[PDB]
């Protein structure tokens, strides 16, 4: 189950 | 504040350089310094803050999961537990730092829906990361703190943003993951993901080509979870 | 020594856990603590030390290259140079730490060819990383320190190990890269890579299936460089 | 031009 990756601006 | 002698604009510039160099601990420290200047953050600056800490805590969480798995297998010397505890304490420290920035004083100064929803979503996320490692006495209180932050963000986002707004979509995605993974409420997770996806799809017709791309990207993540959960 | 209160065997155990968790800074600190116990390192422990620091310095080098490239483009505020300098100083500090462990007192206690060649190769590698960022007054002396360490390692390895020995092969590979990238001697790099490859190929018939796999893996890296250089 | 990767024990 994936949350927002959110690792790249 | 170790960043107290650097200009706000220089901290922001260096956070962008640190992202390009994949130096996420540096990025986070630069963005912490920028927040501590006391001014509100722009949309771009909020994204830099979030990206920096998400990478830092993402590395800690991945390491914690590796060590916790080794530890659990060993329970079927003290070193595995000791090292898991060290990583756990470090992770809790980063979450507490983020939560402290949100509490002093990002959230209280955030009056627009976009900023307030963004920060309350972060608050929910960082309590959720604390909940992933929490065991006793305050695990329930940590979970309720995550729930409360996500719920306030959801209430504002439903009143103030269109259903395709990417922050509204990512908030719903992450709250659904909270329901599934933390709160032991898979039906609530599925219902939230389905309703979010359907209301977004019905609103896509209003969007430009670039906004359509932004919204459908996150909608696919909702669909990916629903495929996994059903 | 911040690791001074932890048992040697616990430091080694935790270095292995840190590798599994991809916590390479922790790995390096654990292995530094183990070296500082004062006992010689086994073959496996030498590999742990090398892997830990190679990952740490590899991240720094990649970041330094990103920032140096941005800086050079900007020379076609002070922030890019300032941040490149910070990363550079950090990288130099890690190289100096590794070189200090080799000098106090890993190399002087290493009597067997396998250990002495391993440590002298590391010494050459870490001077090579210093050379990659060095500019003035001591750049020549840094380069000569790398050359001298690699040369002593090569002399021992040619007398004491078969041409297929993986440490002998990796030493030759890295010395050839030194010639190509640092010493501006591409013909020497090519000649070393060719001779190393040919003498290894002629010795493969003596090896078990597992040793054959180990040696041919590194031979392919030599061939990859030769393809790039010719 | 690649040196020994050397990132995995
Ligand atoms: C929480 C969140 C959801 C969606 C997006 N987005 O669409 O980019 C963001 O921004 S970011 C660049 O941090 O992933 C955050
Ligand atoms: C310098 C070097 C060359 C070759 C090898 N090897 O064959 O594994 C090593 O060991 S390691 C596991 O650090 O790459 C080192
Ligand atoms: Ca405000
Ligand atoms: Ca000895
Ligand atoms: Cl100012
Ligand atoms: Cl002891």
């Amino acid at each position: 189950a994936g949350s927002i990756p959110g690792r790249r601006s | 504040g170790a960043m107290g002698s650097m200009e706000r604009a220089s901290l922001i510039q260096k956070a962008k350089l640190a992202e390009q160099a994949e130096r996420y601990e540096d990025m986070a420290a630069f963005m912490k310094g920028a927040v501590e200047k006391g001014e509100e953050l722009s949309c771009e600056e909020r994204n830099l803050l979030s990206v920096a800490y998400k990478n830092v805590v993402g590395g800690q969480r991945a390491a914690w999961r590796v060590l916790s798995s080794i530890e659990q297998k060993s329970n079927e010397g003290p070193e595995v537990r000791e090292y898991r505890e060290k990583v756990e304490t470090e992770l809790q420290g980063v979450c507490d730092t983020v939560l402290g920035l949100l509490d002093s004083h990002l959230i209280k100064e955030a009056g627009d829906a976009e900023s307030r929803v963004f920060y309350l979503k972060m608050k929910g996320d960082y309590y959720r990361y604390l909940a992933e490692v929490a065991t006793g006495d305050d695990k329930k209180r940590i979970i309720d703190s995550a729930r409360s932050a996500y719920q306030e963000a959801m209430d504002i986002s439903k009143k103030e943003m269109p259903p395709t707004n990417p922050i509204r979509l990512g908030l719903a995605l992450n709250f659904s993951v909270f329901h599934y993974e933390i709160a032991n409420s898979p039906e609530e997770a599925i219902s939230l993901a389905k309703t979010t996806f359907d209301e977004a799809m019905a609103d896509l017709h209003t969007l430009s080509e670039d906004s359509y791309k932004d919204s459908t990207l996150i909608m696919q993540l909702l669909r990916d979870n629903l495929t996994l959960w059903t």
